[PDB]
RNA sequence: AAUUAUAUAACUUAUCUAUUUUAUAGUAUAAGUUUGAAAUUUCGGUUGGGGUGACCUCGGAGAAAAUCCUCCGAAUGAUUAUAACCUAGACUUACAAGUCAAAGUAAAAAUAUCUUUGACCCAGAUA
RNA sequence: CCGCCUGUUUACCAAAAACAUCACCUCUAGCAUUACAAGUAUUAGAGGCACUGCCUGCCCAGUGAUCACUUGUUCCUAGGGACUAGCAUGACGGCUAAACGAGGGUCCAACUGU
RNA sequence: GAGCUACCUAAAAACAAUUUUAUGAAUCAACUCGUCUAUGUGGCAAAAUAGUGAGAAGAUUUUUAGGUAGAGGUGAAAAGCCU
């Protein structure tokens, strides 16, 4: 089974966006283009949306 | 008292006019039952003395039921009127 | 004699509210379809089921009445409704599985004769496992834990 | 209106009673309720920490006991405890396989010798092959799958156990070809070979109500399951390396689909290839596995498990089956 | 079968009286819960007519652009160094939905490969 | 053969083996000023069902034997008490029974333009 | 709308002869019903006529006036009857 998070910026922005990563693995940790810094910066897992 | 409102909108009539109702019109919901309130205290003047709750002249704030049912209906009490009021204090000042 | 021995058993029908013993009452009427002279007998017989509380009472009465298929008489006849759930569900369940017991049909006729059910519940547990279903002891309380698991999983 | 598992029931009461005689409450019993699991470690990472965790909560290993390259974790006698389920290693691998122990019986009496190729004609995702690929320290090994997604299942198993490294090496293909016309194309091929016909499943029959056997549009399939299980185990006797080693395995307790399926092989083999079958006693390999074991030893040919309360690891039947020539 | 159901029958909480030192009695009504006398409404499609079966959407292979023709699969999963915004010109198509893409700008020092679902209304979640 | 019998029914295609019926059985109810009823458990209402006799009658707790253990059901903590001696099975068949019928069949005699 | 029909209330009425007995007995008129066959089929008749049949002192038949009304009434249940 996979479930669906929801990936936070840690730029003090509130930019996020959905990825995919399956249940049994470790919460997920990402480098990601912020559009409101215009910079790639940290994406941290914050919230779960629904399990897929 | 039971009061209702209706679930359907009624369009404007105007200034002197009467609103033309509908059969949708009849259906209501209930926004509230007075009987379910809190209960409040009836103000009341003694005129003759009487056990636990006073002597004469004195106002105090009883539970409804036991005002109409045993002070005014026996003659030991008058209503908190402010005319009431007036004639008991000139009284007891004088005294 | 009656409230003699009503009174030894369950000492409180004085003192329990009118609430409290119409509920027993009402539910093996209206629910349970018993007729007037044998809600006297369980009353007598049993007295312990004033104390139990509705909606265990009724559970325990269609138990008996779909799931093992037995009838108004024979639950008055045995004292049935005496003995707990657990009991009831640990020795009919270790049976039903064995393939010793069968619910009766539409018709109401069994291919195998069903084992009594004063030897179910009546006799002791080491000879209802010697006699009535010829296994072993240590196999049952295997079967009772795992029948426990079934129920908190469920 | 009778439910596809009731014509399960049905047909096993008829049947069983007989050939188990006053066996047959013991074994029904024992089917109906609860399944025992037996955790197998991966090796690899999870070698040593998981092996001394599941120690510490004394659920001991069955084969290193009766030993006293597999290593299979079993609770003790009449104990109900469960496993955690299986986690996620550092390493990046899974931390150990819970499958039913007695499943593991074809392997370890298959004589592994060193310097070796196997094949799997019908492993669908079974452990049978992950536990194997464990026991495969030197050999090339091959798996074939009937079913499309059922083989796609394997390989996701094996993504989680097997290390690359070792899937890259061509000990790891994957295939699926019916299993009787893979007998033409590799004939006298690997040394030892498994072949597992698609049995009964009596304990899922009951269990499960979707895709059962018993449902009454796979009659047809259900009554020529005998003589299409011949035919594969035909078919891997003649792919296996002359002197090689075939072990015919099932999950269900029918003596129709047992010994006559056996029985067939080496007598079509026996006669119309000219080659010669001779069994190998499982007899000592019986009494080591007492202890954790349960059976009965009426079956001429195979050695059949069946599931005890006590110990509900059945039913497991494996019948090794050596090619002379 | 779905939707209701102050027909009755029970209770419970208020309200109104009695008492009682909190307390048990009752009850021209309101709000709940339990029973159900009744009330309104309906009976998908293709498979001769039945009887058991099935089948209804999407993709792949044969017949070869027909079929109730012959077969297999799909309502995902794995790995991802993380794949931005903007915009000529086209495919596909009754409608709706679905594909590909130059230049420009921006992050970095350009595309992640394997290869398949669901409109609108109406309710969510947080910032 | 069916139904016990006299009765009843589809006005206008069915009169019967159907319905009712004496007999027998189950369930509900402790009571007054408009039915039941100016009545009160040998009473009233609801329902089922041929009668009659005749075989088949078994969930009383087991063994000892009015007595002891073993059970069971409960509590108080594996110990300690309490309760189970003011009672005591049941479920079918073949029966018919003379009489009776504008009921459905089989047969003999007589009779006749069938 | 119960002047037909279903059931009920009140007030009234009819029943020869013969054999049994002492009666939901018997033979068979009056009277009530309608088994079987033929005729008839825009018929004498929107259910009849001619024969032949069942009961006939009883749960019998008949007259007069009143009652129950359609989400209903009545029913020795034919899903019968209510112009
Ligand atoms: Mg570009
Ligand atoms: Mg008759
Ligand atoms: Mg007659
Ligand atoms: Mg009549
Ligand atoms: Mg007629
Ligand atoms: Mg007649
Ligand atoms: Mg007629
Ligand atoms: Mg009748
Ligand atoms: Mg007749
Ligand atoms: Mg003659
Ligand atoms: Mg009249
Ligand atoms: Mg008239
Ligand atoms: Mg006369
Ligand atoms: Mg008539
Ligand atoms: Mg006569
Ligand atoms: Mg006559
Ligand atoms: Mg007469
Ligand atoms: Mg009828
Ligand atoms: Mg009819
Ligand atoms: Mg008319």
């Amino acid at each position: 089974k996979t479930i669906l998070v929801k990936l936070v910026s840690q730029a003090g922005t509130g930019f996020s966006f959905n990825h995919k990563r399956s249940r049994l693995r470790e919460k997920l940790s990402l480098l990601h283009y912020d559009p409101i810094v215009n910079k790639k910066v940290l994406f941290v897992e914050q919230k779960k949306i629904r399990s897929l | 008292t039971v009061i209702v409102e209706r679930w359907w909108k009624v369009p404007l009539a105007g200034e002197g006019r009467k609103p033309h109702l509908h059969r949708r019109h009849r259906v209501y919901k209930l926004v509230e039952d007075t009987k379910h309130r809190p209960k409040d205290n009836l103000e009341l003047i003694l005129t003759q003395s009487v056990d636990e709750i006073g002597v004469r002249g004195d106002l105090v704030s009883v539970k409804k039921s036991v005002g109409r049912n045993k002070l005014l209906s026996q003659g030991l009490a008058v209503y908190a009127s402010p005319e009431n009021r007036k004639l008991f204090e000139e009284e007891k000042s004088l005294r | 004699g009656k409230l003699k021995r009503v009174l030894s058993v369950c000492p409180e029908v004085f003192t329990m509210h009118q609430r409290d013993i119409d509920r027993v009452v009402k539910v093996l009427r209206e629910k349970c379809l018993f007729t007037a002279q044998h809600i006297t007998d369980v009353l007598h017989r049993c007295p312990t089921v004033l104390q139990e509380d509705p909606n265990e009472l009724e559970y325990k009465f269609q138990y008996a009445y779909f799931r093992m298929g037995l009838t108004h008489l024979d639950i008055v006849r045995t004292n049935f409704l005496q003995y707990s759930i657990t009991k009831i569900k640990q020795r009919h369940i270790y049976l039903e599985r064995l393939g010793r017991y069968q619910t009766p049909d539409k018709k109401g006729q069994t291919q195998i004769p069903n084992p009594s059910l004063r030897n179910i519940l009546r006799v002791s547990e080491a000879e209802f496992l010697a006699r009535t279903a010829c296994s072993s002891v240590e196999e049952f309380q295997v079967f009772k834990k795992l029948l426990d698991q079934e129920e908190e999983e469920e | 209106q009778f439910t596809a598992s009731r014509l399960a029931l049905q047909n096993f009461d008829m049947t069983y009673s007989v050939q188990f005689g006053d066996l047959w409450p013991s074994i029904r019993v024992s089917l109906l309720s609860e399944q025992k699991y037996g955790a197998l470690v991966n090796n690899f990472a999870a070698w040593d920490s998981v092996s001394a965790k599941l120690e510490q909560l004394s659920a001991k290993d069955f084969v290193s006991e009766a030993i006293s390259n597999l290593r299979c974790f079993t609770f003790s006698r009449g104990d109900v405890s469960r496993f955690p389920p299986a986690r996620l290693g550092s390493l990046g691998l899974m931390d150990y396989y819970l499958m039913d122990a007695a499943s593991l019986l074809p392997v370890l009496a298959l004589g592994l010798q060193h310097g070796d190729t196997v094949l799997d004609l019908c492993a669908a995702p079974g452990g049978k092959t992950l536990a194997l690929l464990q026991t495969g320290c030197c050999r090339n090994l091959a798996a074939n799958d009937l079913s499309t997604s059922r083989t796609g299942r394997l390989q996701k198993v094996l993504h989680s156990y097997v290390p690359q490294d070792i899937r890259e090496g061509n000990q790891v293909r994957v295939t699926s070809w019916d299993g009787r016309k893979w007998g033409e194309l590799e004939g006298d091929t690997y040394d030892r070979v498994l072949v597992d016909v698609p049995c009964t499943t009596d304990r899922h029959s009951l269990h499960e109500e979707e895709n059962n056997i018993f449902q009454r549009s796979r009659k047809k399939e259900r009554q020529m399951l005998p003589m299409l299980q011949v035919q594969l185990l035909a078919a891997g006797l003649l792919a296996t390396k002359p002197g090689g080693h075939v072990v015919y395995s099932t999950c269900s307790l029918s003596h129709l689909q047992n010994e006559y399926v056996v029985q067939g092989a080496i007598e079509l083999l026996a006669n119309q290839y000219n080659i010669k079958v001779q069994v190998e006693d499982l007899s000592h390999f019986r009494k080591l596995f007492m202890d954790t074991f349960c059976f009965f030893p009426s079956c001429q040919v195979g050695e059949l498990v069946i599931p005890n309360l006590m110990v509900n690891f059945g039913p497991m039947y494996f019948c090794k089956l050596h090619r002379l020539p």
